[PDB]
This record gives C-alpha cells, sequence and structure tokens, in this order.
RNA sequence: CAUAGCAACAGGAGGCGAACCGGGGGAACUGAAACAUCUAAGUACCCCGAGGAAAAGAAAUCAACCGAGAUUCCGAAAGU
RNA sequence: AAUGGGUCAGCGACUUAUAUUCAGUGGCAAGGUUAACCAUCUAGGGGAGCCGUAGGGAAACCGAGUCUUAACUGGGCGUU
RNA sequence: AACCGACUAAUGUUGAAAAAUUAGCGGAUGACUUGUGGCUAGGGGUGAAAGGCCAAUCAAACCUGGAGAUAGCUGGUUCUCCCCGAAAGCUAUUUAGGUAGCGCCUCGGACGAAUACUACUGGGGGUAGAGCACUGUUAAGGCUAGGCAACCCUUUGCAAACUCCGAAUACCAGUAAGUACUAUCCGGGAGACACACGGCGGGUGCUAACGUCCGUCGUGGAGAGGGAAACAACCCAGAC
RNA sequence: UAACGGGGCUAAGUAGUAAACCGAAGCUGCGGCAAUACUAGUAUUGGGUAGGGGAGCGUUCUGUAAGCGGUUGAAGGUGU
RNA sequence: AUUAAAAACACAGCACUGUGCAAAAUCGUAAGAUGACGUAUACGGUGUGACGCCUGCCCGGUGCCGGAAGGUUAAUUGAU
RNA sequence: AUUCCUUGUCGGGUAAGUUCCGACCUGCACGAAUGGCGUAAUGAUGGCCACGCUGUCUCCACCCGAGACUCAGUGAAAUUGAAAUCGCUGUGAAGAUGCAGUGUACCCGCGGCUAGACGGAAAGACCCCGUGAACCUUUACUACAGCUUGGCACUGAACAUUGACCCUGUGUUGAUGUUCUAACGUUGACCCCUUAUCGGGGUUGCGGACAGUGCCUGGUGGGUAGUUUGACUGGGGCGGUCUCCUCCCAAAGCGUAACGGAGGAGCACGAAGGUGGGCUAAUCACGGUUCGUGAGGUUAGUGCAAUGGCAUAAGCCCGCUUGACUGCGAGAAUGACAAUUCGAGCAGGUGCGAAAGCAGGUCAUAGUGAUCCGGUGGUUCUGAAUGGAAGGGCCAUCGC
C-alpha cells in the first residue's frame, strides 16, 4: 500500500521565463515556500526559483 | 497488430505530430523535371501542364536534383540555394 | 476491397527513409520522479526494431 | 476413500432419451 | 494450507563482462557489481552503481594490489 | 337561416406482379478475441406510395480575392 | 480394449473478387504506366492520376542535407 | 356399473401400443363428466401451481427469413517423386489446450572463415571437496566470572540460505594448425509454444511413483535395422 | 508351472586364460539412381512428422484442329 | 399428458391491505375493455388454511404509512 | 418430516427391535397465521404391530395352457476395418483371440447359458474447460417501461395579501389566496342526426384554468432488457497468490522451475544531497557522586530487508552551498519488444576547495504504472477566404 505523504511542488524561475523544476517536500518539515538557486535554461543563468502548486 | 492481448505496440507507444494543411497542397520539384516543362517560364500552370505537379498543388519548392540544361524563368515558386545556383548557371532567372 | 490503414498505427508510426519512426513511451506523465537524463534521452524520436516492423507494415499497407 | 460416483444417467434405458 | 513464500527478484545480470586480456574501447563496461568487489585501477572509472568501465582503449587486466590485497581492474595500454 | 345528415348523378380507386425507385418504421446474431459507447446497419424485415424508370435538379452552391456555374452517373484525388 | 469406417459406386474440403507486399518472367527504362470514357471496339485515342526520380523535421520550412541545441567537440536520419 | 380417472404389481420395452394390456385400484349428483361451436398466442397465453400445458416438442412453440450467426473447439482435407527439416522453449497475455515477438526449420540474396573442434596463453570465479577463521549449531574436559556455569582454553562434529580455503569442468578472450560451407547479415514462407523416458546435478515427494519441477546431455517424438523373451524413450547402430 | 523365454543344464553356472566363430538395413564388395559442389568425371550427400523448397503424372475444358485417327470399329468396359 | 398423486396445490374459515366508483387492479400506444350493468356486507392483492385453545418479545435494519422544520437537490433563470 | 454427536437415556413391545410406541430435555440447529399445540372424521398418505391367510420363504414338486423345439410358407433387427476369431503366465498406451514363452486343440452344426469380446445403444448427463448458451435471482452494472416531481405549453379574468424591481405613493413582474367563466373535462340530464347504452352536433347542469396531455426535468423503478461476475491451481471449489527488491534452490560466467526455503518494498531526505576540513567503532577490564586509562580491532556503523561493499571509509562531526544543474554524449550493459542501466567527454551556467580536483542526488541493488482522454504553464509550429481566435502540435508538468 501507498505510504507516501511528500507533496509534489513546482519550483518556478524568478525570471519570468516560466521555466519550472518539479520536486516534492514534506510539508511538516518545510511549512514555508521552498526557495533554491537553479539553472534556468531559457535565460541560461542560475537564478532563484520559488515553490508553487502542481 | 494483435499480440495475444498484451498491450500492442500500436497502443503502448504514443501518438505524435500533426498534419499541416499546406503539406497536402505542396509538392517538391526536382530540377531535372524542369526539363519536361514546355517553354521558358516555370510556373505552377506550366508545371501542371507538364504533369510534374497534380492540379491540386498550390505551393512548389524546386530542389537540387539532376541538372538544368535550358534557361528558365521560375516565377512564383520557391527554389533551393543549390537549385537557384544551377538555374542561374544555365542562364535562368528566379522571379519573385 | 482497398486495404484500410490502421489509423492507430498511422498516428504512431511514420515511414522515413531511415525506417518507421516512432515516439518513445513513458514521456506523458509521472515525470518528477524520473531523471532528466532519462527524460532527455527519450525526447528524440526513434526507429522501430526489425522485429516490430513486419506487423507495422501489415498495419500500414500504403506506408 | 471410495467417493460414490455418478456413472450412469438418472433415467435408465429403455427410456433414456 | 499455503506458502508464506513465493517471491524473488529479477536477476540483475551482474558479473565480469570483459575478462582478462580482452580488448576494450573507452566506455566499455567491464564489471557490474554491488559495491567494490573489484576496485578501479588505472584507466578504469567507477559508476554510481559501482560499474567499472574502460576510460581508455586497451586490454583488461585484473590484479591484486595494496596492503588489503584487493582486486583491481585496469586497462593496460595495448 | 344554415349546416350536419340523406338521396341521385358523373368521374376515379381497390387486386396481382421478379427486380429497380421514394418514403414511414426498424432488429439481432456478429465484430470489438469479454462487454455496455461503437459495430453489424439504416442492413434484414414490416408498411405505404409510385414509375417505366424513380429520385434529384437550375445555387440563400462552391471557391478563395483567381475563379466555377443545376441534377445524375462513372474515373481519380484517397484509404488521403 | 482410444476415435472413425458394413462394402461398393458416385459426389464431398484452401476458392473467387479486390487491394498490399515479396519473388520469377517479359516490355520499356530515369523513367514506367494510363483510369473512366471514346472508338470504324483485344487496335488507336484518352495524361486525370499512380509509382520512381530526396531527404530531414511534429510543423512552418529547409533541402544533399536536415533535425536537435544558445551552439555542438557533437549526435539522429539521409546523401552516394 | 356405465363414464371419468390412474394407486400397486406383472407383462411388454427391436411393444399388439412413441405410455398399453391383465389382475386388482379411486371418483361415480358433482369443485362431476361429455359433445358441438367459440375466445385467449410465444417473454405471449393458460395454469386448484407440476416450470405443468399451448398439436407425440417447451426454463420461452413451430415455420420462414437475417443466415453460410459465431464455433481460440472436434472431425475431415483427395496424384507422384526429389532436397532440407523443426518445436513442445523464453517473454507477454481475462493467458494457460489460443495468440504474439523471440529461439529452433526452410527458401532466396549478401558475405566468406569473422564459425565449430583442439593445443597453448590470459581471465574471473566460490560450486564439488574441505574446513571451522566468521555466523549458527554440537559433544567432552579444563578454567572460572558469576549462580550449576558464562567467557575463554584444549579436544570433537555439522551447514541450501556458514567460509580461513578451494578444484575438475564450464564460460569469456587471444594466438596457432588441420578439418568442415561454418558464422553473420537482409528478405519470402512456416511450423511450434501438451512433450516422454534415460544418464548426470538438484528442488519437491518418502534420495516413493511409468510422480512433480528445473539444469545439462542422449534417445523417442520425427528413426527403420541388430540386441534386451515380448519391450517408443535402454545397449549397438542411422535404412537412396 | 509362471521370479532362466522354454527344453533342459552341475556346467549349458560363476571367475579367468588362449585361440576361434556367429551376429545389423553398421562397414566392405558389385551393379544402378538421385542431390549438391567442384573440374562427363571426382568429392560429399540421399531416415523423417509439422513445415519450407524443387520437379512432374493424370483428368475436363479452349486454341493448335474444317488438322489427325474412327463403322476396315471411337469413347467406355474387361483381359494380356 | 409419458418414471413423483403426495405431507405438494385448492379448499371453507381467518387476517392484513388496497379500493368512494371515470374504484383499485389488469389487458392495451390509444380508443376501448374486464372489474360490474357490481358500489365497502363490494371488488383486488397478500399471507394463513375446517374446528378447539391460543398467537408472546423486538420498529434498530428493510419495506410501507405519516410528518414537515431545516439541510441537500433537476430542468429553469441568468447576477457577476 | 427438525438431533450432528446418535443405535442419546430410560420404559414398552420381541428370544433378539439402528425401525415403532411412551417418556426424559445438553432443542448441533422447535416455536406461535412462512402460524404453535391439539383434534372426531377422512386418506390408492408415511412408520410400526397383531390376528387371519397363504409357494413370500424353508424348498421346491406336479399339472393345465401360450411360447421355446421340429416341418411347411413368409421373413425383419441393432451391429459389422478385415479375420484362418483357444487357455495360461508374462509383456505392452499400464486389465491381450491377435505380442513372447508355453499348454492345449480333427472339420462343421443344433439346443442351452451369459464370463469376456473394456459386448450393442446414445460424439458422458457426473467432472473440468470454452474470455460457450439459456433461463432464474439480487441492495452486480447499464438502461428502459411504468409510476411520480417540478418547469413550459394548451392556460384566462377580477380582486386581496405579499416579494422584488421601477421610478415618484407609482407602475412592471413574481408568488399566494379567494372569487369568476370563456378555454378545457364530464364515464349527469335532455334534444337531433336516428329504428343507435357508439359517435357527433345542440341545450343545460356540475366542475374549471384545476384536471389531463405534449416537450423538458429530478426521483423511483429486477416490472422488463442487455450484459458482466479474472487467472494460476498436483481436478475444481475453498484458501493462498498476482508487481518490485535481497538471499538460497542455481550445478564456481549469464540465465534457470515448483502452491520450493527465507525476508523486504509500494518510501525517506532541501539534507540524510554537493564539497572542503576533520574524526574512527563494538564489547570488555579496572578506577571513579556519563568520566579516565587499558585491552580489543570494526565483533561497530550504514534512514528502512538481504546481499555485495565500505578506513582513502561509503561510517561520525562541522563550514560553505544547490551539480537533486540545462543541452548533449564516444562507448557499453541488459532486454521478444515496450522499456531498464552505466558512462568518459563537449557546451553553457554553477558550488566547494589554496590547489590538483570533485559535484548531472543519496554505499549500491526495491520505493512503481504503458497508451488513450484530459488539466496547467511555455512555445508561437499549425490553424479550412483573409487577419485574429478556438482547436491541434512541440516542450515542461499534473491526473491510475
Amino acid at each position: 500500500a501507498k505510504k507516501g505523504v511528500r507533496e509534489k511542488i513546482r519550483l518556478v524561475s524568478s525570471a519570468g521565463t516560466g521555466h519550472f523544476y518539479t520536486t516534492d517536500k514534506n510539508k511538516r518539515n518545510m511549512p514555508g515556500k521552498f526557495e533554491i538557486k537553479k539553472f534556468d535554461p531559457v535565460v541560461r543563468q542560475h537564478v532563484m526559483y520559488k515553490e508553487a502548486k502542481i | 497488430g494483435f499480440e495475444g492481448g498484451q498491450m500492442p505496440l500500436k497502443q503502448r507507444l504514443p501518438k505524435f505530430g500533426f498534419t499541416s494543411r499546406k503539406s497536402l497542397v505542396s509538392a517538391e520539384v526536382r530540377l531535372a523535371e524542369l526539363a519536361k516543362v514546355s517553354g521558358d517560364v516555370v510556373d505552377l500552370n506550366s508545371l501542371k501542364a507538364a504533369n510534374i505537379i497534380t492540379k491540386n498543388i498550390e505551393f512548389v519548392k524546386v530542389v537540387l536534383s539532376g541538372e538544368i540544361n535550358k534557361a528558365v524563368t521560375v516565377k512564383g515558386l520557391r527554389v533551393t540555394k543549390g537549385a537557384k545556383a544551377a538555374i542561374e548557371a544555365a542562364g535562368g532567372k528566379i522571379e519573385e | 476491397p482497398k486495404m484500410k490503414t490502421n489509423k492507430g498505427a498511422a498516428k504512431r508510426f511514420k515511414k522515413t527513409a531511415g525506417g518507421i519512426k516512432y515516439k518513445h513511451a513513458t514521456k506523458r506523465h509521472i515525470l518528477t520522479k524520473r531523471t532528466t537524463k532519462n527524460k532527455r534521452q527519450l525526447r528524440p524520436n526513434a526507429i522501430l526494431p526489425k522485429c516490430e516492423v513486419a506487423a507495422v507494415i501489415r498495419m500500414l499497407p500504403y506506408a | 476413500r471410495f467417493r460414490p460416483p455418478i456413472r450412469r444417467p438418472p433415467i435408465r434405458p429403455p427410456f433414456y432419451p | 494450507g499455503s506458502t508464506r513464500n513465493g517471491r524473488d527478484s529479477e536477476s540483475k545480470r551482474l558479473g565480469v563482462k570483459r575478462f582478462g586480456g580482452e580488448s576494450v574501447l573507452a566506455g566499455n563496461i567491464i564489471v557490474r557489481q554491488r559495491g567494490t568487489k573489484f576496485h578501479a585501477g588505472n584507466n578504469v572509472g567507477i559508476g554510481k552503481d559501482h560499474t567499472l568501465f574502460a576510460l581508455t582503449e586497451g586490454k583488461v587486466k585484473f590484479e591484486v594490489k595494496g596492503p588489503k590485497n584487493r582486486k583491481f581492474v585496469s586497462i593496460e595500454a595495448e
């Protein structure tokens, strides 16, 4: 049976490229919106990416 | 395509692509075929008369295949750089 | 009668000079867990293996 | 063990149809 | 009147894929293993799953080396 | 009042026929390797009405900025 | 000691149409071939069309290249 | 008694008869029985109810049509010679007696030793065996913490899921001789995917089974001949 | 009978030694046919189910054929 | 009807229930019928089954009957 | 007519009674209109007992007839590969007329009998199987009839109350109630067509915008219909199982079955990932209201099974971080295929490090789900007169 509780999230580029990474989080361990530097391929730069739904 | 009831190949693989409408009324023409045209002017009507393109064709690209031995003026059709060169080398023009 | 094309096969298998070309499976959903390597390498269309061809040809009589 | 069989049809000749 | 057993995984086709003396191209997988049953020696890389592969063309050589007497796969220039 | 009704008279019709035709109703087996959407099939069958044919037909049609010119039937486009 | 056959004679089961593909054979050959139809009718007309002559790409489109990618040292398919 | 019925038995069961006869048996002024004619019709009728009956037919009549329904099932499939010649496996399957790809057969084409056998060389083994160094398990004695006895020591065994060790074989690769139309690739056509026994290694079973499930080799299958009284599958041996 | 296949055997049993022989569609000899290679001869090869491949026989009908054979006896039937 | 004649069916009696008459109910798309030229002491359905003594407890479930407050809720409407 | 154990136990009846009768009550698993318990009479009803009676039997005998047998005439039948159609023991597709060995046996009828010819008859009804069929059931699925609900139509008028809205009390609409008649109903009466219990028309009464019907709509709906209801399986059912990972079976490459032996997974983690620096266990001994020293040598540890690994640690601690990067990818592994795995290196941009370097998640091997349909973002490729747009595509991603 499925015991998986980590919510999937889409991390979105802080540039307005609309490029997103996807991942998951434990919402208990991370209540707030996740933020992390990630390479945006459209602007070809490492920029901040921020959590969003789906 | 029936494989004993295992999900066949024609269903386990995804559909892909679309058909443009232009594709259905487009026709490549070899440079060698431009021989068959009667007269200097290579246009859609002259191609159709030569039966090089069917009568439903609207858009033609001439491609570098074979050789042109006459001076032809291609009006209205698109030509490849290589075909253009070959046309112009045989004393043809490419009209717009 | 005229042989009918299997439109399922037609929409999934395209004849090229290089053989019957197809889209790889497993790139539709449930992608987060997959590796970018795996996802990247599935993105190019492929040519069907020899064993898969005979059937496809019988399903694509005019292609 | 002996399991009582059903070897013949329940209606017997000469009527067996 | 039943078995609690029944189960087993798919065999993972591990083992030496290219033995001593075999000529290998760069990239060729030599060993597939779980952990470093064989260690990577000269001209041999080790993947994340501890796959040993040829970094250069040449001949596979196995060798016990070092104070622990560990087995090493190397590619010999030939 | 009139109409209904009733009677007379004249002219039609009714039934039969293998198919073809237009229309009104309209299956299921089967296929989908199960099955319900779907298929079979608007088929079989039932009914009505023709005619030597019937039906359709003279653009509130196409096309594509060029043009075509009712309907029907046949070849292709295209198993697109 | 599983099936079928009392015997004889007669009859009794891979067909036909259409399309796709492969092979042999013939014609013609970077061309090959006409369909309906016409016809003084196995002739001859009839070029609509189909196949070949270019590929790559989902596609626009480009084209002996193209697709991928910001770009490939590249790589896929193609060229011959 | 007639008449209507049908409880028992015997006969009969290729009958005298597709339900009777003989001897007995029940009702016999009634919810009786009988003639003639009517009506109800098929998912319909009718039923004091048995799924009874509806023309010797009924859990859905009969006829004709759809219709050559469908039938992964069973049967059957017709002249002759020549060449080659399987499989009963894997994978998947509302699949398991079907089917698909693959493996194996054949035919054509390409290709030509890249193939097989052997010697030599280089490899990786963790099996057989063995061992007790580990993990377990076992016996005796010692020594002794502890409360008789750990733990150690000496001796002594056991192991599919133990290993300080460790073959033969097999496999992979290279080098080389000789023998061989081999290997490979691309096409056309399949068939097969119920296997059997025997040897060897095993699981299962009782180291029972002409048992069952694998591995591997042989034969049978698809193989006659000689032997084993007779005897697919054993021994010898391949029938123009 | 019925646990040598039987008769029967005290060796016609068991073990061994020597030298024989019998014994197959195996091998050889002689004759012939075929497949495939090679260069008509060689060489190899020729059990066979499913199945693949190759080559034929015969039947009815059309042309060839208003030809050819036939009441001086066709087809069919029945012998050789 | 033709392997069961019975303890099975029916039965008088009993009870529940529907039904106010264009009755309920049933046949029928409908018209029209039966019910009934009847009218609740009648008619239909259901169960029980002469007669005697009796026929207990449970209204949670599922029916059925009644209640409507609120909650939910279709077509419709069409605010934003 | 119910009781499993069970032939319960006791009593009766019999020489002897699993039945019968009476009774007991630990009623497996009686019970009150699916009625409970009685009950005269009735029953081709079930059980049991007795008398009489007997060829039912001990145990048959004889006799009378109809067949059977013989003659004459007629003349079937199922069946049938072919038969020159013995016994026994053995063999053998495993129960032999037909094989082996052997024993026996002149040829052929007729009357009898039925042990065998796995005799004849009917393509087993049992059992299983077929992605067969039918009919039946229901709180299986999906429908439909019927019933029912509301909206709208056929369908109207006055008032009264009231809601909304409209303006400046006013209209415009909506309900609700009463009243009304003119639609509509009438299976009330009368008249006529008309000799008519039909029907129509007329008149009148009673109803009355109700009812009823059409379209739409919710509910109800085995009344009816179409269907579905898995496979493996030492028959089948019941149970168990179905995908993935680890070990063993597995025969020292790979692979290898059983309803064989054992365990695990269907995640976790923004650090538990990257990197730089650092560190090294278990358990004892001994001394101390965790501490110190020694022995020991990884017996520890590893986010979670097992196996293989791990000190250069892969184990433990810390700083800084986002390489848990995007495009690609020589070359391999591994699969029928779908798919799955490893990967140097290249480009871009990045983190840690003085630097060589390392980093495309995690010690590794489970932690998963094709396609279709659809959702979200991007692209702006397509997009049917044109320009847009919708809708397609492509890229990312979500929904089993």
